[PDB]
RNA sequence: ACCUCGGGUGGGCACUCUAAGGAGACUGCCGGUGACAAACCGGAGGAAGGUGGGGAUGACGUCAAGUCAUCAUGGCCCUUACGGCCAGGGCUACACACGUGCUACAAUGGUCGGUACAAAGGGUUGCCAAGCCGCGAGGUGGAGCUAAUCCCAUAAAACCGAUCGUAGUCCGGAUCGCAGUCUGCAACUCGACUGCGUGAAGUCGGAAUCGCUAGUAAUCGUGAAUCAGAAUGUCACGGUG
């Protein structure tokens, strides 16, 4: 494996003028189908609005960095015992993992009209009683029973 | 004037043969124009008893080559055709 | 099947066989290996002895059986 | 005169882009720019570097553009308008290199081979 | 009893006019074409007047009930013969000339 | 085999021996203001021919080799014969390509 | 300039395009690094930067791998038939099991009404237009055409407006009844499509298990070969990404 992998870059918001929030339409497209999810996302940008008057990119915001972990396991086997390893997330990595946490509990939300299904998951991580809220500090409570693992056969 | 053969060490190397060759008869005979290309693929399986993913692609091309005149005042080229056909160049007149 | 522009179809030598063979009336029956053909009102009632493709069965003609073939009527294919 | 030339390519398309000194006349195909382009954010895009440049109202813009797809000619444009305004002088040059507007994009599609179904993916064994 | 069988409500016409059993959903669209019932509105607020043109329509095409006593004797009428589209209709086999070695499960069930 | 060959051989003489008398016979059909008395009749010739005439019975095979499956009608020649006649030279205008 | 407003026309050789012939990229240059030696890590310029991307090209050999049914041949048998000829039938049968492949299971959808942009290819034993009659598949009709001209030939997804309120359903389309057209001497076993009616299983699918590193996976169409007729496969070209 001699390391290669390069960066490409996507920054395209010209209609709001963000960046965030371009990287994360790219995680609710499916199959090419970019022009409607392009509404959709704002779609549920404008309820937001509609249901606070701050700025929704704010409540945006606010709703990653509470759906964002911060260790996680790693099951690296010793060859001959399976063990974990809580290791510290990257920096980098941390931005992908709540927006990909948040589109796969929209989908199983169960209500009418798609656009209020991620209308309602922004709304909750601004204060915590969110599925993905639950779903990020449940994996956090499992790195302190690995703990003991944490440098030693790590 | 239009012409087809099937390889460009021929057809283009054969106005050449009629360019200057009409031209120096006095009359006036403009640049040769190219064309589109016919293009056909032929795949063909190459086992004889059967393995299908084992497979050959080729290829036929036919070059095509147009010709114009500005005054028609000779049949040197007329006389000249037996000349400029070579081996495999087919020339349909067209004399504009 | 079989557009209304050309309406019927019947054998040649069939029809000759029959027609004929009505003039003299039931006293036997067709033995015939054509399955191509219909039957017609011209034919109701009559005895064939369609080919199975072994042997030929008899066939009994009945005034409800006019549009279809020949074919619907003699076998192929047992499955005991 | 002060007409000048720019074409640009991108996934088989070609624009015809002639650039000379007016008011904010943008115009495409014998259309309006907000007309042709139905409902996409690449009616931005076309403008971004012409507003890099800070030049959004002092020239005329016709615009021909033929093949390609809808958002393939959008991309043409952009790099079309980008060799046009470049005919002027390099005082604009290191502020296109820099924004990586010039380069012509070379990703183009990938013919199918035999043995596999798409260009790369093959079917399934057991 | 209401045109034949009981009508469903809060719905569009042609789409309530489905469930008569005989008529499809290009023929629904005939119906409401040749009398003048407005399908953009519901079964709730229409007239308990024009009805009868509905019913007038359902007295010249079919009834389910006499619709599937018509069809067996269709079917009656291809066993009895002994043709061959009534030899393997008797017994449960594909018709139209499908394949019958695999694959023909909604003829024979689980 | 030779003698499957030369069985499809006399085909081909007896679809272009008759071949003018069957368009006629297609052309009676065919018209729209055509008589059904002069179709009838018309049936009548059509089925009293042999019927090895249509180009329906006719089956193009390959001229050097005989083999059915793999015929090409640019050429006249297999799949597999093709292959060892262009390799030396002999095709014009045939190369590999990409 | 012209126009009837169609490059329609005169015209022009600027262009796009087409296809011939060329230049361009070599670790060349800057810095660091190594024995300063191969090379390596950064840098400038440049359409392209470190074999630019793809394709054809598979060494000595292996598996007595496969094929005597493509063809060629040693031997062995048949030669009043294990060879020829012609009808019908058959390979498409059918409690079951395994392999690949397509649709679906819905609301990032379903219908209806408008409207926008492709490449690549076949066609004088053919393409088969306009007009024309048909609910529709089509039927007339015969032009133009030996092809950058004529025809195949309308790209679809996207966009716009409407309804649809997540219900085994304006979901799904299997089955099946009835009625039609096309090819062919002939649609019974055994063809493809069209109309009308009926409407199933199916509410994302165990243990397991495979494909893919970028114009890629995923999704939407188009064409060709074989071919009277008949593609969910094979080969091939593009959209959105």
């Amino acid at each position: 494996r001699r390391r290669v992998a390069a960066k490409r870059e996507v920054l395209a918001d010209p209609k709001y003028g963000s960046q965030i929030l371009a990287k994360f339409m790219n995680h609710v497209m499916e199959s090419g189908k970019k022009a409607v999810a392009e509404r959709i996302v704002y779609g549920a940008l404008d309820k937001v609005k509609e249901r606070g008057k701050a700025d929704p990119l704010e409540t945006f915001e606010k709703a990653l960095d509470a759906i964002a972990p911060l260790v996680e396991v790693k099951s690296r086997r010793v060859g001959g015992a399976t063990y974990q390893v809580p290791v510290e997330v990257r920096p980098s990595r941390r931005n992908a993992l709540a927006m990909r946490w948040l589109v796969d509990f929209a989908r199983k939300r169960g209500e009418k009209s798609m656009a209020l299904r991620l209308a309602g998951e922004l709304l909750d991580a601004a204060e915590g009683k969110g599925a993905a809220v639950k779903k990020r500090e449940d994996v956090h409570r499992m790195a302190e029973a690995n703990k003991a693992f944490s440098h030693y056969r790590f | 004037i239009r012409l087809k053969a099937f390889d460009h060490r021929l057809i283009d190397q054969s106005t050449q043969e009629i360019v200057e060759t009409a031209k120096r008869t006095g009359a006036q005979v403009r640049g040769p124009i190219p064309l589109p290309t016919r293009k056909e693929r032929f795949t063909v399986l190459i086992s004889p008893h059967v393995n299908k993913d084992a497979r050959d692609q080729y290829e036929i091309r036919t070059h095509k080559r147009v010709l114009d005149i500005v005054q028609p005042t000779d049949k040197t080229v007329d006389a000249l055709m037996k000349l400029d056909l070579a081996a495999g160049v087919e020339v349909q007149i067209s004399l504009g | 099947p079989r557009s209304l522009k050309k309406g019927p179809f019947i054998d040649l030598h069939l029809l000759k066989k029959v027609e004929v063979a009505v003039e003299k009336n039931d006293r036997k029956p067709i033995k015939t290996w054509s399955r191509r053909s219909m039957i017609l009102p011209h034919m109701v009632g009559l005895t064939i002895a369609v080919h199975n493709g072994r042997q030929h069965v008899p066939v009994l003609v009945n005034e409800d059986m006019v549009g279809h073939k020949l074919g619907e009527f003699a076998a192929t294919r047992t499955y005991r | 005169a002060t007409q000048n030339y720019g074409t640009g390519r991108r996934k088989t398309a070609t624009a015809r882009v002639f650039l000379r000194p007016g008011t904010g006349k943008i115009s495409i195909n014998n259309r309006g720019l907000d007309q042709f382009f139905g409902r996409e954010t690449a009616r931005m895009v076309v403008r971004q570097p012409l507003e890099l440049t800070e030049t959004v109202e002092k020239f005329d813009i016709f615009v021909t553009v033929v093949g390609g797809g809808v958002s393939g000619q959008a991309g043409a444009i952009r790099h079309g308008i980008t060799r046009a305004l470049i005919e002027y002088d390099e005082t604009l040059r290191s502020s296109l290199r820099k924004a990586g507007y010039v380069t012509r994009d070379a990703r183009e599609v990938e013919r199918k081979k035999v043995g596999l179904r798409k260009a790369r993916k093959r079917p399934q064994y057991s | 009893r209401i045109a034949g069988v009981n009508i469903p409500d809060n719905k569009h016409t042609v789409i309530s006019l489905t469930y008569i059993y005989g008529v499809g959903r290009t023929t629904a669209q005939s119906i409401c074409a040749a009398t003048g019932v407005n399908p953009a509105a519901k079964i709730k607020d229409l007239s308990d007047e024009q009805i009868d043109q509905l019913r007038n329509e359902v007295a010249k095409i079919t009834t389910e009930g006499d619709l599937r006593r018509e069809i067996n004797m269709n079917i009656k009428r291809l066993m009895d013969l002994g043709c061959y589209r009534g030899l393997r209709h008797r017994r449960g086999l594909p018709v139209r000339g499908q394949r019958t070695k695999t694959n023909a499960r909604t003829r024979k069930g689980p | 085999k030779e003698s499957m060959k030369n069985r499809e051989l006399k085909r081909q003489l007896t679809v272009a021996k008759y071949a003018k008398k069957r368009a006629e016979l297609k052309a009676i059909i065919a018209n729209p203001n055509s008589s059904a008395e002069e179709r009838w009749n018309a049936q009548v010739a059509l089925q009293k021919q042999p019927r090895d005439a249509s180009a329906s019975r006719l089956r193009n095979r390959c001229r050097l080799t005989g083999r059915p499956h793999g015929f090409y009608r640019k050429f006249g020649l297999s799949r597999n014969k093709l292959r060892e006649a262009a390799m030396r030279g002999d095709v014009p205008g045939l190369v590999k390509a990409s």
